[PDB]
């Protein structure tokens, strides 16, 4: 958003192996009002 | 000439020459969501 960066999340248990067919809502956790330009997105991988 | 000059504050000096601590409060206009507000809370639930 222009004034906020809303973040929604949800923790669920495994039913099956990968990507089970079912419905679960995503509860919000925090809304940081940073208001900055965001165009690209990159993730991180932990290396031990 | 040296740009900086020592104040040389002394208690025996007059009020005009006495040191004065000055703090300037600058308020940022609304460009980002407000992060600083004033404390306001009173009253009770008073039900029914
Ligand atoms: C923020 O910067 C990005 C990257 O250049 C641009 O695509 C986007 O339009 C900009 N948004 C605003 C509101 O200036």
């Amino acid at each position: 958003i222009d004034g906020y960066f809303k973040i929604y999340s949800k923790h669920t248990p495994i039913i099956g192996r990968d990507f089970p067919q079912g419905f679960s809502a995503l509860e919000p956790l925090v809304d940081l009002p940073i208001g900055i330009n965001i165009t690209r997105f990159q993730t991180l991988l932990a290396l031990n | 000439y040296f740009p900086l000059q020592s104040y040389g504050f002394r208690p025996t000096y007059g009020v005009g020459h006495q040191p004065y601590r000055v703090v300037v409060l600058s308020f940022e206009l609304l460009h980002a969501p407000a992060t600083v507000c004033g404390p306001k809370k009173s009253t009770n639930l008073v039900k029914n």
